[PDB]
């Protein structure tokens, strides 16, 4: 009998691919996220601005009642 | 054509030149003044009775000199 080791009954297959999923999406798509949430938050900005500028406005009617 | 070669530069110079000219086009510069210009900072001076002026209204209520009303409808 013999006992040395030999590949008993063969092996598999091995890869060697370059296997790159390219994760994400177009650029195009990209830009288009990028502006959309950009002026989501121009819009929402400009809303808290006008209605801080309308508090502000009160408060000079505070110190304008409370000066003489 | 140059969008590959330096592509930061195209950009840049896209947003300065929307920077310049959007600007013109606008419905709300107007409104930008008009806010801007109605926040007192100074003391409303009253003045002296009559010059026989029918305007300029002496009650704070009376709403015969310009108010605003934009305000308060954004």
């Amino acid at each position: 009998v013999k006992q040395d080791m030999p590949p008993v009954g063969g092996y598999g297959p091995i890869d060697y691919k370059r296997n790159l999923p390219r994760r994400g999406l177009s650029g195009y798509s990209m830009f288009a996220v990028g502006i959309g949430a950009l002026l989501f938050g121009y819009w929402s900005m400009m809303r808290w601005n006008r209605e801080r500028r309308r508090l502000q406005i009160e408060d000079f009617e505070a110190r304008i009642a409370l000066m003489p | 054509n140059v969008w590959a070669k330096e592509p930061v530069l195209v950009a840049s110079f896209a947003i300065a030149g929307l920077a310049v000219i959007l600007p013109t086009l606008s419905p709300y510069t107007k409104y930008s003044l008009m806010i801007n210009r109605a926040t007192p900072y100074n003391y409303p001076v009253p003045l002296r009775d009559d010059g026989n002026m029918p305007d300029v209204p002496s009650h704070p209520q009376d709403p015969q000199g310009p108010s605003l009303e934009w305000l308060k409808r954004l």
